[PDB]
């Protein structure tokens, strides 16, 4: 399962003009939320008892420090870089940044950054490297930002050992909660909809992610279109697993898989 | 367009009972840019006491929120969830189905 | 971003004698600080590297047993012990400071500190 607990730190800048601007940034370990940090902050708050890993309370100021001196430096190179290309507002950059550790303490790592929605950019080993698709003037950037040597030292450092110390730590810290099973509750429902029916399978309140819900006529899948995993505000999911038929077709079930039923599926008809 | 518009979703935590405390959800996805204005309503009145999740994003850069409040469904209150971006003319105004 | 070092003079032989170090910034307490020499025709080496409390210092083999550094967060101040010196130790020591993140051990090399004063000139004789 450690793949599946990649740790994201996500970073959203938004430039509205040359005078507002506002940076954000979360932390997923898995599906977990474990950090937020507003724009209003000085520091970057942990949403979770183990959030800090095994890091010291110094250890993490050190932290702190860095992604402060990151966002205010942050803001200005981009500021700076839209006048000397004239790129201009409203300017929009996000940033996903973080690694994965694999057995044996190996690790695999990334930073990429997108402007307007597109990879423009990545950190690629030692330095700045462009996307495929990329325009021109992104190149230009890339020479620019190659150029400071204390900064991809510092990427370098955060990427390759602060980041595979701090989720091999935040995995042994929220281990419990990490493990943590809850089931879902399932029901079947007349979904609202020319000459057809909506068939709708409710799977709600489950834990973790991974699900499997498919309309069948037993033993033969259909076209089913299981929606967005919608969001719980208490870590649990919602998926409505919804099938668009002809009228009557009314010897169809749906069969839902997740790992909180160990092996079993829970069978509804209609 | 670079611009996404966003896909507004109304649920609820628990199915549906009139009269028993459960949970407004409103997810909004798939939009960009981030900057968004999303409400809950109670009758077409705004819902004041609302929460919401920390703006956040999926791999393909399109970003996701969840706005939600604890709330008693009566079987005459209509509740719904009024969201605005730059891509929509006018706030856009998706109401809750029991059935969902 | 700011460092003065201050203590540099002459010294005979047996000798010690206690260098300083002074911070402008803020968050002192989470900089690496490091005391680096240079000894005329010789490269810029480090004699002593400190971070976190919990954190062993680090030393050059020649310097060890002899030399201590310790920090005084609330003084915003770097100090250099240097005890029993020797002709070996006359050279200009630098002080040096740098964020390093935690997974990353205090660095040896001086091409990895980012802010450096204008140095201070130690010399021994006998
Ligand atoms: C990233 C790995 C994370 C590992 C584990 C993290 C544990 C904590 C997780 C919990 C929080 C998660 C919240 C989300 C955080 C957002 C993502 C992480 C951001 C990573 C920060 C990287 C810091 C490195 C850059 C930096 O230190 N600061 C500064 C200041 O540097 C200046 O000062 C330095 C010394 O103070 C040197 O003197 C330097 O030469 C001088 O230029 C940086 O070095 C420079 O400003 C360069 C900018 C920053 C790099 C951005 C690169 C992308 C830009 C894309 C181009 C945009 C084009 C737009 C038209
Ligand atoms: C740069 O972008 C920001 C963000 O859009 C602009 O700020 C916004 O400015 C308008 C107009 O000043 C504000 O709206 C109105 O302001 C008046 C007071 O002047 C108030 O009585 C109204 O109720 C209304 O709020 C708006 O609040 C403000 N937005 C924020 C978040 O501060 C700014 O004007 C843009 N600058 C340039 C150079 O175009
Ligand atoms: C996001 O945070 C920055 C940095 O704190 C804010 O920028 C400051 O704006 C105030 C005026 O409102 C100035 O006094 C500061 O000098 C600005 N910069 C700094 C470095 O302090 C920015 O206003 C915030 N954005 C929003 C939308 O609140
Ligand atoms: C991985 O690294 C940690 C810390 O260095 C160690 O305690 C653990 O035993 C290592 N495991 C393997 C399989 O190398
Ligand atoms: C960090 O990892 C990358 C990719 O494995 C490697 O190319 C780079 O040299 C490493 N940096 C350091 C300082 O070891
Ligand atoms: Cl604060
Ligand atoms: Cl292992
Ligand atoms: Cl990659
Ligand atoms: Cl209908
Ligand atoms: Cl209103």
């Amino acid at each position: 399962m450690q793949r599946l607990f990649p740790l994201r730190c996500l970073q959203i800048s938004s430039f509205a003009n040359s005078s507002w601007t506002r940076t954000d940034g979360l932390a997923w370990l898995g599906e977990l939320q474990t950090h937020s940090w507003s724009n209003d902050s000085d520091t970057v708050r942990s949403l979770k008892p183990w959030s800090q890993g095994t890091f010291s309370d110094q250890q993490w100021e050190t932290l702190q420090h860095i992604f402060r001196v990151y966002r205010s430096s942050f803001t200005r190179d981009v500021k700076e870089f839209a006048k000397m290309l004239r790129l201009s507002y409203p300017l929009e950059l996000q940033v996903s940044a973080g690694c994965e550790v694999h057995p044996g303490n190996a690790s695999n790592n990334f930073f990429h950054v997108a402007f307007q929605g597109k990879d423009i950019l990545s950190f690629q080993g030692t330095s700045w490297e462009p996307t495929q698709e990329a325009p021109l003037w992104v190149n230009l950037a890339i020479q620019v930002l190659n150029q400071d040597k204390w900064t991809r030292e510092t990427v370098q450092w955060l990427l390759n050992g602060t980041c595979p110390q701090f989720v091999s730590g935040l995995l042994e810290s929220g281990k419990s909660e990490l493990k943590k099973q809850v089931k879902p509750k399932a029901w079947l429902s007349r979904g609202p909809s020319p000459g057809r029916l909506l068939l709708v399978c409710h799977v709600s309140g489950f834990y973790p992610k991974p699900v499997w819900v498919k309309w069948m006529r037993e033993q033969e899948q259909q076209g089913t279109q299981p929606g967005d995993i919608l969001p719980n505000a208490d870590e649990t999911w919602y998926l409505r697993a919804t099938l668009d038929v002809v009228a009557g077709a009314a010897g169809l079930s749906c069969r839902v898989k997740h790992s909180s039923l160990e092996g079993q599926d829970i069978v509804l008809y209609w | 367009m670079i611009q996404r518009t966003p896909k507004i979703q109304v649920y609820s935590r628990h199915p549906a009972e009139n009269g028993k405390s459960n949970f407004l959800n409103c997810y909004v996805s798939g939009f960009h840019p981030s900057d968004i204005e999303v409400d809950l309503l109670k009758n077409g009145e705004r819902i004041e006491k609302v929460e919401h999740s920390d703006l956040s994003f999926s791999k393909d850069w399109s970003f996701y929120l969840l706005y939600y409040t604890e709330f008693t469904p009566t079987e005459k209150d209509e509740y719904a969830c009024r969201v605005n971006h730059v891509t929509l003319s006018q706030p856009k105004i998706v109401k809750w189905d029991r059935d969902m | 971003v700011q460092l003065v070092e201050s203590g540099g003079g002459l010294v005979q032989a047996g000798g010690s004698l206690r260098l300083s170090c002074a911070a402008s910034g803020s968050s002192f307490s989470s900089y690496t600080m490091g005391w680096f020499r240079q000894a005329p025709g010789k490269e810029r080496e480090i004699v002593a590297g400190i971070r976190w409390s919990d954190e062993s210092p680090i030393y050059a083999d020649s310097v060890k047993g002899r030399f201590t550094i310790s920090r005084d967060n609330a003084k915003n101040t770097l100090y250099l012990q240097m005890n029993s010196l020797k002709p070996e130790d006359t050279a200009v020591y630098y002080c040096a400071a740098r964020l390093v993140p935690p997974g990353i051990p205090i660095p040896r090399t001086s091409e990895s500190m980012r802010y450096w004063g204008k140095g201070t000139l130690v010399t021994v004789s006998s």
